[PDB]
């Protein structure tokens, strides 16, 4: 389908799927790595 | 009229009439210089030999040949004098054949050995009169001429200070007084120009002016020169509007005039109508005074601009190559380079880049400060695939040009551009990419705000596009979204329909992103309106655009991209999910077509992320025999990091954690939360596990923390759903329950309403067993009966008809403390429940209850009828 | 120096500079308003003066000339 | 009811594509229409000057008396002259629209 090899060549892509995830707005949870680690390895 | 003359002026006329005496005293040979002159001079030269006239008499009649335009007859008539006035007397008449053989080496409809022969017989009659008498002021003038004509330009200025140094010297010696020579002026003046000092020029112009305001030369041209060079052009044009005025017949004044109209019809008009109009009056203007000037460099070089702005390609080239390239040598260098400057552009319109880059190159050789040239140049540069070349010049041009608002927006286009390429993202590291984007949006912001702040000129809309392509390889939607409405506005500020289909599509995929789909649907369709690929791709954003309303208006647009293209992965996963979602379809014809759609793209990730929504979402594959074995096979022997297939196998093995091995699972699933928060920390859904293994294991402090945190992005019934479960476990009940009408309130989830009613029974446990309360308890037991309803109704019959039975058992025994109808209904549903312990206090609280209940409603009536 | 040429030029120069600078001055505040700017905006959709409109208006000029070249 | 935590992830959601922009040669930095909008502004300025005699040839053959009288009278002007306002405003300075 070589028409479609052009529309395929003509797209952009705004969000591929794990960029789907995040939602509405974007929350830091940079904090959250430290915190969950720190707190689940003292339940080690 | 060849001399100024202004009413009240002086007047440097020449005397138009000569009267020869004769030889003894008949005193009267009239001679009118206008009309009686011989076209031979010899026919004067026998009446002026015979009569022993004298030697002034030689001179004034040629003259007055010479001002007629005859220069040769009166060189001729004056050498014919040289045989006939011998030793000193002859100095004078030298004097004047230097001078004539210097107008005769004075235009471009000349050769250079016809301008060599009369510059070198100019000097060599200079010489002969320099031999007699070397202080006369002709000689010395014609001497500082010369060497201004041979382009010694400093040379000259030198000898013109020392020759009014020693002027003045002689006078100041003989106590007369000094006055200004004018001709010694003009020529500093001239000089001084050519220094490029053009207020020193500029005073001595004007003085001229005063001390005489008809001297031929005319002033005004040079103060209207040093008036453009110091960057005021209506003075320029006033001042070469009034030689012109001043002396009709003053052709450098007309092309000055004629350029000063070219100038006043480009910048001065408001609207095309008085455009086209003030420049069709600068072209006939052209053509009649070109009419009679067609060895003018200037006048051909206008004919160039015209014949390039005309598309007339060709004639460009044939004017450089056949007027101009043949008499080169003879015309000033800022021309040249003009001329060569339009053959370039010419080239560079023709495609011909090779030829338009020597060119351009020439014109550069010519006048190094030719700035179009250099801009020639440098697009021939990008033309001939020598970018960074190109942007060296123009960087160079940058550092002198700084505010030149088209080579920002030429610098800007680049960096972007190259800021865009994957190349250049693959050759140097992170960090100078960015600097790379920064540096283009600096450029290009730099344009709009010099654009701006001369509001009469118009912003090319462009630059808004490539600064939301800028914005939008960063993932900032916002400023993005933004740059391309601003340029849909601008965009259709001018010309109303011609924007381009990609504009209102983007818009719309972006409206898309944030916000519902009413615009979105809008700008698609208006994209619909105005190629077989755009098709494709705006129907199938249509049908993703209509998921949420005419839900099967998605469905026939779905299926007609697959009964007509059925390669669209996108298309056939939506389409096989709407439909299944909105329940045309049965658990095996999915399965098969999934399955079919499976391995059919089977190596990589989308199609299989919609596998795993297929399995672990809704039906039939919820065993995770399958989804152990395909998910981890979206990681098996890949470097793949990405989030949502790891992320789903992280989370239903903490499903599994749900005992030493328990341990052992959950720290893996929290390994796996860590790992993907690690790539990208605002995946919402990674926080969302951890803040249920911080709720699950009686952690639930910072749990409702991240989740009231997570509901800020994600607001979904889900996470809310999440959220009020942990505050009835952590706490009392209006937290609890003031989030499940508002999961209720959330999405039209047949089977949550079932999942909401039961731990609503629980909600309204907790506080109506906080204490009696008969109020409360009703609609707890309204919302347990509505639960049982729901879960008998539907094909499901999971421990909840069971549990949801019981629940409403205890409600209608702690009401029943209408109350003894519906405590007899308790007691039927409690037997129907019908452990052992439980159903003998069963009995035995029937027996209390029935009797009690009608005890205490007769208590009731009685102390109701008082 | 103090000819009457030179100090002519000069107080000429000075008289012409006052009146010029005084103009200037007065020009945007006072001289042309009240909506005239405005018509200024018609200026702003100028064909000729965007890109693209000098060799359209110039293509649309009737008179044309008679090549030698 | 139980609890029972669920990290229900979204469905695969592929939004709307995107659509790259066609040619824009008129717009491009290798236009030509860039230089013609510079002409609009600086257009006919190298021309001003026509030759090295910068539109003012020194011909002497001007001024009666000199060449053939030998009277430098001239070249020295005239006395008292009131020039007219055309004159007068030529006088001034450059630039003095600041």
């Amino acid at each position: 389908d070589p028409v479609l090899a052009e529309t395929m060549k003509n797209e952009r892509v705004v969000q591929d799927h794990n960029s789907a995830l995040r939602g509405a707005r974007p929350i830091n949870f940079g904090y959250l790595i430290k915190d969950a680690e720190l707190k689940l390895v003292q339940s080690i | 009229a060849n001399t100024i003359k202004v009413e009240g002026y002086p007047s440097m006329e020449w005397p138009t009439s000569l009267d020869i005496p004769l030889k003894a005293s008949e005193e009267l040979v009239g001679i009118d210089l206008e009309t009686d002159l011989p076209d031979d001079p010899t026919d004067l030269k026998t009446l002026l030999v015979e009569e022993s006239s004298e030697k002034e008499h030689w001179l004034t009649i040629a003259l007055a040949y010479c001002n007629h335009g005859k220069t040769n007859e009166g060189i001729r008539l004056i050498e014919m004098a040289l045989d006939v006035f011998q030793n000193s007397e002859r100095a004078s008449l030298h004097t004047f054949l230097t001078w004539a053989h210097l107008n005769l080496a004075k235009g471009h409809s000349l050769s250079v050995e016809t301008k060599e022969h009369e510059l070198t017989q100019a000097e060599l009659n200079l010489k002969d009169a320099i031999g007699f008498d070397p202080t006369w002021i002709g000689n010395m003038l014609a001497t500082v001429e010369l060497y201004y004509q041979r382009g010694h330009y400093d040379k000259a200025l030198e000898t013109s200070d020392l020759f009014v140094k020693s002027i003045h010297a002689e006078d100041h010696r003989s106590g007369r007084q000094s006055k200004p020579n004018c001709l010694f002026l003009l020529l500093r003046a001239k000089l001084l120009y050519q220094k490029k000092n053009y207020v020193a020029s500029l005073k001595i112009f004007q003085e001229l002016l005063v001390i005489n305001p008809v001297l031929q030369p005319d002033p005004r041209i040079g103060i209207g020169l040093c008036f453009w060079q110091l960057k005021d052009p209506k003075m320029a044009i006033k001042s070469w509007q009034r030689a012109l005025q001043i002396n009709s017949k003053n052709t450098s004044a007309s092309i000055l005039v004629l350029l000063g109209e070219f100038h006043n019809s480009l910048t001065d008009s408001t609207n095309d109508e008085v455009f086209k109009e003030t420049f069709s009056k600068a072209l006939s203007d052209l053509k009649n005074i070109f009419s009679e000037n067609q060895n003018n460099p200037v006048l051909l070089t206008l004919l160039q601009t015209y014949h390039y702005f005309k598309g007339d390609f060709q004639t460009v080239l044939d004017i450089y190559h056949h007027k101009i390239l043949k008499m080169s040598p003879l015309i000033a260098k800022t021309v040249l380079s003009e001329s060569s400057f339009w053959c370039g552009r010419a080239h560079y319109a023709l495609g011909d880049y090779r030829k338009s880059f020597i060119m351009f190159q020439e014109s550069l050789k010519k006048n190094e400060d030719n700035l179009m040239a250099r801009l020639g140049l440098g697009q021939t540069q990008i033309k001939s695939n020598l970018l960074e070349e190109s942007i060296i010049t123009f960087e160079n041009l940058y550092k002198t040009n700084e505010s030149l608002q088209e080579l920002n927006y030429i610098l800007g286009l680049l960096y972007a551009g190259k800021t865009l390429d994957v190349k250049t993202s693959k050759s140097i590291p992170a960090k100078e990419l960015n600097k790379l984007n920064e540096k283009a949006l600096q450029y290009l912001e730099r344009y709009i705000k010099l654009t701006v702040a001369k509001k009469n000129q118009l912003i090319i809309s462009r630059v808004y596009l490539v600064i939301s392509q800028l914005y939008e390889s960063q993932n900032q939607y916002k400023i993005s979204l933004d740059f391309l409405s601003k340029a849909l506005e601008e965009m259709e500020f001018v010309n109303k329909d011609e924007v381009p289909l990609e504009i209102l599509n983007n818009l719309a995929c972006y409206h898309f992103i944030n916000g519902d789909l009413t615009k979105a649907d809008n700008l698609f369709e208006q994209a619909k309106a105005k190629n077989k690929s755009v098709n494709i791709t705006l129907e199938y954003n249509i049908a993703r655009t209509s998921e949420k309303t005419n839900w099967e208006k998605s469905e026939s647009i779905y299926s007609q991209i697959t009964s007509s293209h059925p390669s669209y992965i996108s298309a056939r996963i939506r389409n096989l999910y709407i439909k299944f979602a909105h329940s045309k379809i049965n658990d095996s014809e999915m399965n098969i077509e999934i399955n079919g759609l499976l391995e059919m793209n089977k190596s990589d990730l989308e199609m299989r992320s919609f596998y795993g929504w297929y399995l672990k979402n809704s039906e039939e594959r919820k065993n995770s025999e399958k989804s152990t074995s395909h998910n981890k096979e979206t990681l098996v022997k890949y470097n793949s990091h990405d989030a949502y297939a790891l992320i789903s196998l992280a989370n239903l093995y903490v499903t599994i954690a749900r005992q030493e091995k328990s341990k052992h699972s959950y720290l893996k699933a929290i390994q796996l939360y860590q790992k993907v928060l690690q790539i990208d920390p605002f995946n919402v859904f990674a926080a969302q596990g951890v803040a249920i293994i911080f709720a699950e294991s009686k952690r639930l402090g910072p749990a409702l923390e991240i989740l009231r945190k997570i509901r800020d992005s994600l607001d979904n019934e889900d996470v809310q759903l999440n959220l009020a479960h942990c505050l009835l476990e952590m706490r009392e009940f209006g937290k609890a329950i003031e989030n499940y009408e508002l999961v209720l309130k959330k999405f039209d989830n047949e089977r949550t309403r079932p999942h909401i009613l039961n731990l609503l029974g629980r909600a309204w446990y907790s506080r109506g067993m906080k204490e009696r309360s008969v109020s409360f308890f009703q609609k707890a037991l309204e919302n347990a009966k509505t639960a049982l309803e729901l879960f008998v109704q539907q094909s499901a019959k999971n421990k909840f008809i069971h549990s949801v039975k019981f629940n409403i058992a205890l409600l209608q025994f702690q009401i029943a403390e209408d109350s003894l109808e519906g405590l007899e209904e308790g007691l039927a549903l409690f037997k129907e429940l019908n452990k052992e312990e439980l159903e003998q206090r069963i009995q035995l609280g029937e027996t209390t209850m029935k009797s009690a209940l009608e005890r205490s409603l007769n208590e009731q009536e009685e102390f109701e009828k008082d | 120096l103090k000819t009457r040429t030179k100090v002519y030029y000069q107080e000429i120069q000075k008289e012409e500079n006052a009146k010029a600078k005084e103009m200037a001055q007065q020009e945007k505040l006072q001289e042309d308003r009240e909506t005239k700017e405005r018509r200024e905006k018609e200026l702003l959709l100028a064909q000729f003066r965007r890109l693209g409109g000098l060799e359209r208006m110039i293509g649309e000029l009737d008179i044309k000339f008679d090549f030698k070249f | 009811a139980p609890i029972k935590y669920q990290n229900s992830l979204p469905v695969p959601q592929l939004p709307p594509k995107l659509l790259a922009y066609p040619e824009a040669p008129e717009t491009n930095p290798d236009s030509s229409q860039l230089i013609n909008s510079l002409y609009v502004k600086t257009n006919i300025s190298n021309l001003i000057q026509q030759d090295e005699d910068l539109g003012m040839p020194v011909d002497l053959m001007k001024f009666p008396g000199l060449l053939n009288k030998l009277d430098s009278k001239l070249l020295y002007g005239f006395d008292n002259v009131k020039l007219d306002k055309d004159d007068r405003i030529l006088l001034r300075d450059p630039r003095i629209d600041r």
